[PDB]
């Protein structure tokens, strides 16, 4: 099934959103009590991000699937970045912005699309491990472009962000 | 893409010192004389492969350990001493660290060693993979930055002798094998410490 | 040019050496019972556990048995064991133990059999549980219940065998993974005058898929510096 | 007699060394998702320009953008970037400029990629010009003109991608060749209310000819010595 | 005895300039090391001209 | 079962350390001047490969044995000395023991000898099964765990040289060809003796 974190609002002075997986699923019903329940586990991820924005709406988002985000566990509601908390431009590992490019991403511009997906592949140095101490994805969107709009309405854009699980195992029941 | 020089067995499969052993052999006068100093192998100790390894987060790959040994006379005018024998050691994870030069660990029972001769063509060795995981992790988030490597141990075995000798031994580390995945970013910030912590 | 690994002695170095003693007329060998290929011959052996390690039961006989029967007995684990064979006193003097203590690494099932001596005319009934790794030994007959379990008859039936299956996330594992436990189910009854101190015995060993690599040395009688 | 070479060690050398650990039990290896066989895999990787570099816009997120609607703009070029990716400083920073650090000498095409980050309903036009190399870069529209250039439609259009193709006598030239420049056309024209302040972003990435030769060692991070 | 180093500086490598600097590292530049009374040090350099041939005069800048 | 390192060949076939020897070279001034002190191969100098021959009953393996010389100036300061040569002979079983420097168990009628040159590659000699039944007995119960082996001797063969010298001769025994029978339990009380006793 489909798993929907709490919708996060954009606005004219964030500095991006970030989500660890599967610290974000840890208590997302049926599957965060499997994660739970099993010292090992193994299953993928299915990203898909949505921007409720009019067509009056400026700015771009983007999307990065980071393997190991080692930061320099807020759970369901993630972390924001630092504009001075990771520095956003820094990317929270003292890499320059640009360069984030180099992992599986996505470009949500407004003027273009609202929508954005994305599939994570099991990544990690085992086959199995476990589902609770180890952190093997990591969910980035970044500003891109500042919002800007017209001004007639609406300060906040809501985002939301789905994550899927697939290809589930679990294995030492306790 | 294509064209040689630019793979990753080409990118990192070269040689470059990691570290420098110091030993003595007798005589402290008024020197702590140590015997041996022990180095974790590690690819923090220099920023090239540092930075090298870091651009992926898993990689496989064999070291290869070349030992240079150079003597030096502390004092020019004490006599000519018998040739030097330095033994080298490699420590495999999990083994217990030697705290003294005549300790248990000094035995060889189940440690590699081997024995180097003053004059004779740099000893060289081979460390296959050694890690535990199926490839080492550059990177974890959770609760792997030390990926094992065992550790190196260089002392000499020679008997008492009043002249006094020191020795340098350049380590020099060339991967072989090298297999990379999940490419990463390069670093942007100069390093502070063996974690990602920037300034 | 001299570098290392040439005109140097190597611990782990396999080349041919000249014969001291060449045309000598070898023994031929003969047909020895007992032949053995691997070491992993050793560890399949059943072994008995120290099991009720006490301060008046330690280097004797009567540790290697637990008292099946109590007055009014109790609703806690009267024995329980730890699925570290190389960590665990109760397991490190084990055959499986020594065997693990000289390699720092680990994988395979393990096979634990329980046995009990007493009089035919007992009858009661026991609870043997596993606890998956990374959780808390049961501390009461509920807890046990609530997880994987098997119920052991005291009867006909003298001998209890459970496999632990091999559960890691790496391939292999140091030899620096969940708990087994017995609890009472309804009580141990015996006919007139029937003796009520009998005895239980555990044997633990090494299934046919136990692996061990990077042989180490042991901690055992260590005098050399 | 002694030579150089024999019975010393060499860097660049290659022969069999003795196994510290013979019959040691490698772990076998498993499908980890993005394995990579050539450095050139990062090079083909779209990244963000460092565009805009200004002494508020440095070490920050707004030097990857320039606007793209002045009040009364210019006639003059708005952004330039020089075909030099491991002497530009808008270049340097990026993949292609990090790979191109290591090597001393490059060879094949770029591709440069421009998208603009605004309203679906603005309209207008963009002129972007490349300058062949040894020729100044142009300071006017005209001039931009009378080279190579296409125009860029503000609209259904938001992405534009020029190749810059290998212009070289040498097969291979030094990591210490033309410009890439942009022109307002006619203007920038919104609707009611609509924000006149829109962004742009630039990437670099390498072609499917691009090589490399004669490694080197890289100048960021250097405390060594 | 004595042992030395004797390290090839490719096209286009800072050249060192202290005993003890970043260039002695051997980073990307090959070097081999003699040892006295050994025999005598002998390495190949290939073709590392940036043209097709080596210019022995060119007229022009 | 099965996979590799666990075999008896990989337990048993490890280098470790088995005897040193202490010899002279002439002017004893104050000392005795050992110039020879014979050692008799056995296995229960070393704890570790002792534990591990007594998980058998009966055993059958070849040795290989390595000698590592190292030379050392009594005093620093009594001038440079010629390279010395060292003359490491085995004795097979019931030969007769050398009882002096210049006897005649060291004109090598029937004892292999190799002799051994200072700065040369450690000497290396491989011995055979010599024992005398069909398999070495690690236990005996009646009227066997002196399972011959033979014995090394190593003395210096350089002339009379005023100059004082002091030698020690690392002895590495690596097994090959282990077999084994009948296994036994492992020993789980310290060792006293070269019996079974126990306290």
């Amino acid at each position: 099934r489909f798993y929907t974190l709490d919708t996060v609002t954009w606005r004219k002075e964030s500095r991006g959103w970030w989500w660890k997986l599967p610290d974000a699923l840890k208590d997302m019903g049926l599957f965060g009590q499997n994660m739970f329940y099993h010292y090992l586990g193994r299953a993928g991820y299915t990203v898909h991000v949505q921007c409720n924005a009019s067509k009056f709406h400026q700015g771009a988002l983007g999307v990065f699937a980071v393997p190991e985000m080692c930061l320099a566990n807020p759970g369901e509601k993630g972390g924001e970045f630092k504009g001075s908390c990771p520095v956003d431009y820094l990317f929270g590992s003292g890499v320059l912005a640009g360069n984030a490019f180099v992992y599986p991403h996505q470009i949500i511009n407004l003027r273009t699309n609202n929508c954005a997906t994305l599939v994570l592949p099991y990544v990690n140095s085992l086959s199995i491990d476990s589902m609770t101490k180890h952190n093997n994805w990591g969910i980035a969107i970044l500003p891109l472009a500042p919002l800007d709009f017209a001004t007639e309405s609406s300060t906040e854009i809501p985002i939301t962000l789905t994550i899927a699980p697939m290809c589930c195992e679990f294995n030492g029941l306790r | 893409r294509t064209r040689s020089e630019s793979t990753v067995e080409s990118f990192f499969a070269r040689g470059a010192c990691v570290a420098i052993i110091e030993v003595d052999n007798d005589a402290p006068t008024k020197r702590a004389s140590k015997l041996f100093s022990v180095w974790k192998i590690t690819y923090k100790d220099t920023v090239q492969l540092r930075r090298k390894l870091e651009f992926f987060t898993y990689s496989r790959f064999d070291m290869e350990f070349t030992f240079v040994v150079t003597s030096n006379y502390t004092d020019a005018n004490n006599g000519h001493a018998l040739n030097q024998v330095y033994q080298i050691m490699y420590i495999p994870p999990g083994a217990p660290i030697p705290g003294k030069w005549n300790d248990y660990t000094w035995q060889t029972s189940s440690n590699p060693s081997v024995f180097y001769t003053y004059g004779a063509p740099p000893a060289r060795i081979s460390v296959p993979y050694v890690g535990i995981a199926n490839a080492y992790s550059h990177f974890y988030d959770g609760f792997a930055s030390l990926n094992d490597f065992g550790s190196l141990a260089v002392r000499v075995v020679n008997d008492h002798n009043p002249t006094k000798l020191t020795s340098k031994i350049r380590v020099y580390m060339k991967p072989k094998h090298v297999r990379v995945w999940c490419p990463r970013p390069p670093r942007a910030v100069p390093y502070y410490g063996p974690g990602v912590d920037y300034k | 040019l001299n570098t290392p690994g040439s005109n140097q002695y190597l611990t782990a170095d396999n080349y041919q050496s000249p014969c001291a003693i060449p045309e000598f007329d070898v023994t031929p060998p003969i047909d020895i019972p007992g032949e053995v290929r691997n070491m992993m011959e050793l560890a399949e052996i059943d072994t008995m556990i120290p099991l009720n390690l006490t301060n008046q039961r330690k280097n004797t006989m009567d540790m290697y048995r637990v008292e099946l029967n109590d007055a009014a007995h109790s609703d806690t684990p009267i024995l329980c064991l730890s699925l570290s064979p190389a960590s665990d006193p109760r397991l490190a003097h084990t055959m499986l133990g020594e065997i693990l203590n000289y390699y720092t690494h680990w994988a395979g099932s393990l096979k634990f059999t329980f046995l009990f001596c007493g009089s035919m005319m007992a009858t009661g009934k026991l609870l043997v549980s596993y606890a998956p790794p990374g959780a808390e030994a049961p501390k009461s007959r509920k807890e046990a219940m609530l997880g994987t379990h098997v119920i052991w008859d005291i009867g006909l039936q003298s001998s209890c065998t459970m496999v632990v299956p091999w559960i890691s996330n790496t391939t292999y594992r140091q030899t620096i993974g969940g708990y087994i436990s017995m609890f009472y189910q309804t009580r141990v009854v015996v006919p007139l005058s029937t003796p009520r101190k009998m005895d239980i015995l555990g044997f633990v060993s090494a299934c046919n898929d136990f692996s061990v690599r990077l042989l180490r040395d042991t901690t055992h009688i260590s005098q050399e510096a």
